[PDB]
DNA sequence: AACCCTAACCCTAACCCTAACCCTAACCCTAACCCTAACCCTAACCCTAACCCTAACCCTAACCCTAACCCTAACCCTAACCCTAACCCTAACCCTAACCCTAACCCTAACCCTAACCCTAACCCTAACCCTAACCCTAACCCTAACCCTAACCCTAACCCTAACCCTAACCCTAACCCTAACCCTAACCCTAACCCTAACCCTAACCCTAACCCTAACCCTAACCCTAACCCTAACCCTAACCCTAACCCTAACCCTAACCCTAACCC
DNA sequence: GGGTTAGGGTTAGGGTTAGGGTTAGGGTTAGGGTTAGGGTTAGGGTTAGGGTTAGGGTTAGGGTTAGGGTTAGGGTTAGGGTTAGGGTTAGGGTTAGGGTTAGGGTTAGGGTTAGGGTTAGGGTTAGGGTTAGGGTTAGGGTTAGGGTTAGGGTTAGGGTTAGGGTTAGGGTTAGGGTTAGGGTTAGGGTTAGGGTTAGGGTTAGGGTTAGGGTTAGGGTTAGGGTTAGGGTTAGGGTTAGGGTTAGGGTTAGGGTTAGGGTTAGGGTTA
């Protein structure tokens, strides 16, 4: 009926080797060990940041599914513009 | 939080006054100790903003236009 | 099957006639309009404090359900005694 | 937030100072015009608290203890 | 304010029989108390210097009107949220059972640490100077606050190009259907890095004599600005007859996963 | 130095996958006439342009000389080489099915301003505040050194407590009842959800007269040494009277169970 456990990714998935293969893409060879929650919380507030905008742009039109136009026109409006996924 | 107050009060030793100051300059030591009452020691002005000097030429009196 | 769970739906189920007869029978005559979130915001704070202490009651009890005994219990270590449910 | 900030600072008239007083005190007002400069107004003293005299102990010692 | 039925959960016996309060016997160490004089617990006096105690003078507010203007106060039609049985179930609680893991009591026997005890430094105070708010005498300049006067946006009689609801096919995003190796966790492990103690010393850090430099008072005079007409250069909106440009579907080319083999770094004498 | 184990360039074999036509078509790109909007010059009134004349007003430059925060040469201390199963863990399909999302139509839904007459929009006015200069004074921050002094090192003798053997309950883990919280449905009615509106209910200026607020003068009364003498605090043998523990008997105590005394609604005249 339901999943037991309703923590939905408490902001998981950015475990430690995760932000120890980001943060070598460019260049840093130490990583401290007090890196891994600021970076799990910077994207959290990034991403909800993101999502606000996307709901809002996706409640316009009265459709309940999110789109990757929306998608790129809320990270467009932010200052970020992407190319190929969106187009 | 009490070598803080001291050099934010600027003292050659920890008194009860930069005590006091760092209790309740910390909001989890002022939630802890709530019913400590530090002897040898004031208070921190935190006060609102009504009680001020401010009569704005007071009026009421002559018409000074 | 049951495939739901609870949702914002729950500041708002403390009702404004719920908190107007509250506060008629404390003894106040006319409220006013932001009377009602203050005063469910109030109580929902206190009841996370309480649960929190509930919780973590039970967790050094070694069981899984919070009992009256241990609401009462934890009342009285906040502040309030409270007879009648319990002994 | 202009009268606020003009109480705050005293004087006949709403000048630009007092706006960008109001603006950077606006923690909303801040968010919505970040990219924006009031001309003819100063900043406020929104500052750290290393580069202070003393504190950070000039003499440490009198040569010798 | 009693009834008045109505009637449900409190209502006097009563009755095992489970199990804790108890009725035949024993040991144990700890409530007062008498010698003892120690040092904190019994009061007596001096003094003098910050200290309280007691009038005069004065100025912003505490409170009571004054008009005034805006907010949560009570029916109205709902009708949606919400009580009321009535079953119907599927998961933590709850009973010990016997086995161990996990606890006493005790006999030393070395650990070591704050009373005492000196010695060293690091401040409680003075003494000069050096900064440091704060609203009155003037007085005074545009930058501050009050009214007179005039000239194009704000503006409503017919009208004309698209969101308002609505069926409608079909397609795309979860559903709980489904396994499986290649990625997630984990414990013991060592060898670089992180973080502090002393020691030069060179950068730097607060002045004092000095030798100009740049807005005041403005001092004169010159190069295109825009508001005057207007003027011929220029650029869509109804046309129409092509004409340029994606869509679906075969088609065949280089990047795609796989197996076997040769340059190319740190090992440490 | 050593031989040196190591990743890193070749080589079929499909397997897609970008791309080479192919009509289909139809939007959609691509062409005339016109007129009324869309540009294009020159001159007046006027904001700039530079070249000196005083007339101060800091001032930043140059020398300088202690001095301390750095920047070096170590000493302890943490997380990256490893490896390995195994329990997750995250990919890939199969259905499927069902809500959604574009696809087409039809009335509110929008332009526009005639138009003239406002009515807010905007120069131009001289009269009260302004707004901060100066000039104290009293309160608020720096440094030597000495008079105790409150702490930083010694130290040696007893109160712990870490070393070790031996039992006993007290927890540990299954193994089912069971039962008491989850899981639905009819329904209806009662609790909840919407306007008003006007009138009390706040909220802001305008006297005055009480009522606190500061400073000058004394006359204490509250801060300090010196005793000293008695009135409790405080450890130490020693009982005997107040306790604790292993065994029955057993009176009092804890789950069920009725039928009867009041306990809630609802139409009652007052």
């Amino acid at each position: 009926k339901r999943h037991r456990k309703v923590l939905r990714d408490n902001i998981q998935g950015i475990t430690k080797p995760a932000i120890r293969r980001l943060a070598r893409r460019g260049g840093v060879k130490r990583i401290s060990g007090l890196i891994y929650e600021e970076t799990r919380g910077v994207l959290k507030v990034f991403l909800e940041n993101v999502i606000r905008d996307a709901v809002t742009y996706t409640e316009h039109a009265k459709r309940k599914t999110v789109t990757a136009m929306d998608v790129v026109y809320a990270l467009k409006r932010q200052g970020r513009t992407l190319y190929g996924f969106g187009g | 939080l009490a070598g803080n107050a001291a050099r934010d009060n600027k003292k050659t030793r920890i008194i009860p006054r930069h005590l006091q100051l760092a209790i309740r300059n910390d909001e989890e030591l002022n939630k802890l100790l709530g019913r400590v009452t530090i002897a040898q020691g004031g208070v921190l002005p935190n006060i609102q903003a009504v009680l001020l000097p401010k009569k704005t030429e007071s009026h009421h009196k002559a018409k000074g236009k």
